């Protein structure tokens, strides 16, 4: 906290509390499924399964396997991008638009690109 | 990742298998007792229901909603489904009174 | 008489009549699933505004 | 048409569904009513009482917890009750009195008691009937 | 393998098939060989395990969970075997026993079906009665053979 | 059975199965819960951990540790404790008053003492 700043080790720890929540919480949703969570914790592996595909990047130099250009997303745009998955300002989003994305400006396009499709 | 770790890991799994295999059968049992249930429902209700379908008894202009759920789990996509469709209807009506029937 | 009035609702006074007719069975035809029909167990509690509760009573 | 529809209803096994039939006999908050092929359309709530279905066959006769008789105006006679009967087997005597007193007994108690127990005192009187 | 030496098995080779049964030429003495292989952990798995099972006749494979049911001896008839069998038996019991056998292996296929509540036909809870009983039987306690 | 007596052992065999049909429903209800069981399976699985937690002890040795004095209870005590907890006369009283506890007489104590 000390060297990043507060609010961006705030938001790192709470991304690795709802993964790390995903991930002991794997075995009852590989057996069962989803559907028999609580309804705190459907939330919040939902809202990991979010954050997972979110962290995905197009390369600048595995250009030629995703077909989409490179995205260079600087430090600031994704604390705050992080900070806001985090605060629950998208929750009713669909995941596959958090897919393969920039900034969070990208996931609101990218929504908007497949709602205009999807419709 | 010992011998140990997996092998009653495997021994419990085994276990969850053959106990979810007895529990689809008995649920299997159940739903062929409970068919009976809802036909004597259903073709009871025609016998009252097509009255109201004849005599047509539409309404017009402080609400009761009820839903039947479960006392247990373990169904799957029922228990937010309908409660998301008490949420939408209910949305509608704020001050509108519920009496649940399930726990 | 004045049931209506006084005492149960239709629906529970047919119900009252079923439980009679119903103990008023032949003991030998009696079945179990006749008694299954009179094996009352719901529990019901009365909430309140602010999510109060009363104690559950045997209907 | 001629004839009737018959669709007799209870909570655990409707007997009869879109039967053809010729005369029912019930009973009715006005009285015993008996519905032949057409009928005005009608809802007549049912008093606890024996119903009887004549068709081109004999007559069977029932005991009736009570219910509602239903006339759909194509002519089409639904009954919608609770308890089926046989000929004379379900109702014993021994089971009647014996609980009977004990009933009018419970009808001097506090006052929900004591209605059912009333209830149940005119529902053994009808079944007195049928003892017949 | 787990530091055994190499000839180990034609160690236990030589030692039970010196047990047989001589022919009427020769005078029809015979041997009869019980050895006893301490496991580890509920294994089969292991080197002389696989050893002895490649070379003896069977099992009577004993299991503690099914010790601590109070089954004793708790005998696994899920897995015990015998390849003789029902050649060297006595006919008397052979004749009975015949179906007991296959009410064994029916009961453990369905055995689970007995920790739930009553939603059973009386094809299965028939076999449960038979399976819980007939399984109480082999109840003995030590020192009483019958 | 000829060492201990008939008593001892038979109070010794239903404890061991008691214990072994707990240890075997541990896989149903670690995912199903306890509300799939029957009446005579919700009373075993009580007893069982009623039974369980009855064999915890203080120590005098270890005083230090838990900081409760050393309960030492003799054998003839026991075997009617357990003879009473296996009949299930005892059946009422919650889980956490028979922890760390030495003989039946304690236990009905600290059931008492605990109610408040």
């Amino acid at each position: 906290a000390a060297v990043v700043g507060q609010e961006h080790y705030d938001v790192a720890s709470k991304v690795q509390e709802t993964l790390q929540t995903y991930k002991s919480l794997q075995d009852i949703i590989a057996i069962l499924g989803m559907d028999e969570l609580s309804e705190q914790d459907k939330l919040t592996v939902e809202r990991a399964r979010k954050i997972q595909r979110f962290l995905s990047q197009p390369f600048a130099v595995a250009e030629v396997f995703t077909g989409i250009p490179g995205k260079l997303v600087r430090l600031k745009d994704t604390v705050a991008s992080f900070k806001a998955v985090l605060e629950g300002k998208y929750d009713n989003i669909p995941e596959h638009a958090f897919y393969m994305v920039g900034g969070i400006e990208d996931v609101v396009a990218k929504a908007e690109k497949l709602a205009a499709e999807a419709n | 990742a010992t011998l140990k770790e997996v092998e009653m890991r495997l021994k419990s799994i085994k276990n969850i298998e053959k106990i979810t295999k007895t529990m689809k059968i008995v649920a299997s049992t159940r739903l062929s007792k409970a068919e009976k249930a809802k036909i004597s429902a259903k073709k009871m209700d025609e016998a009252e229901q097509l009255f109201y379908k004849n005599a047509e008894t539409k309404n017009l202009d402080k609400e009761l909603i009820v839903a039947i759920t479960s006392d247990k789990g373990l169904c799957g996509s029922i228990h937010s489904q309908l409660a998301k469709a008490v949420r939408r209807h209910l949305n509608d009506q704020p001050n509108a009174d519920i009496v649940t029937i399930g726990d | 008489s004045a049931w209506r009035k006084a005492g149960i609702s239709y629906a529970a006074y047919l119900n009252v009549a079923a439980q009679a007719i119903r103990s008023s069975l032949k003991t030998e035809l009696q079945t179990a699933s006749v008694l299954n029909r009179s094996q009352t167990d719901a529990f019901y509690t009365q909430y309140k505004n602010g999510t109060a509760a009363s104690e559950p009573t045997p209907i | 048409s001629s004839g009737l529809k018959l669709q007799f209803a209870l909570p655990h096994e409707t007997l009869y569904s879109g039967s053809e039939v010729t005369q029912v006999n019930l009973p009715a908050k006005s009285g015993r009513i008996g519905v032949l092929a057409n009928h005005v359309p009608t809802v007549e709530q049912l008093l606890p009482g024996v119903v009887e279905v004549m068709e081109g066959s004999n007559s069977k006769k029932f005991f009736i917890s009570g219910g509602f008789a239903t006339v759909q105006p194509d002519s089409q006679l639904c009954v919608t009750a609770i308890e089926a009967f046989p000929l004379e087997s379900f109702s014993q005597e021994n089971i009647k009195n014996l609980l009977a007193e004990a009933k009018k007994n419970v009808s001097s108690s506090d006052a929900r008691e004591a209605a059912e127990a009333a209830i149940q005192v005119e529902v053994l009187e009808n079944l007195q009937s049928v003892l017949k | 393998r787990e530091a055994y030496p190499g000839d180990v098995f034609y160690l236990h080779s030589r030692l039970l098939e010196r047990a047989a049964k001589l022919s009427e030429k020769e005078g029809s003495g015979s041997l009869t060989a019980l050895p006893v292989i301490e496991t580890q952990g509920g294994d089969v798995s292991a080197y002389i395990p696989t050893n002895v099972i490649s070379i003896t006749d069977g099992q009577i494979f004993l299991e503690a969970e099914l010790f601590y049911k109070g089954i004793r001896p708790a005998i696994n008839v899920g897995l015990s075997v015998s390849r003789v069998g029902s050649a060297a038996q006595v006919k008397a019991l052979k004749q009975v026993a015949g179906s007991l056998k296959l009410f064994l292996a029916q009961y453990r296929e369905v055995a689970a079906f007995a920790q739930f509540g009553s939603d059973l036909d009386a094809s299965t809870k028939q076999t449960l009665v038979r399976g819980e009983r007939l399984t109480q039987l082999l109840k003995q306690n030590q020192y009483s053979p019958l």
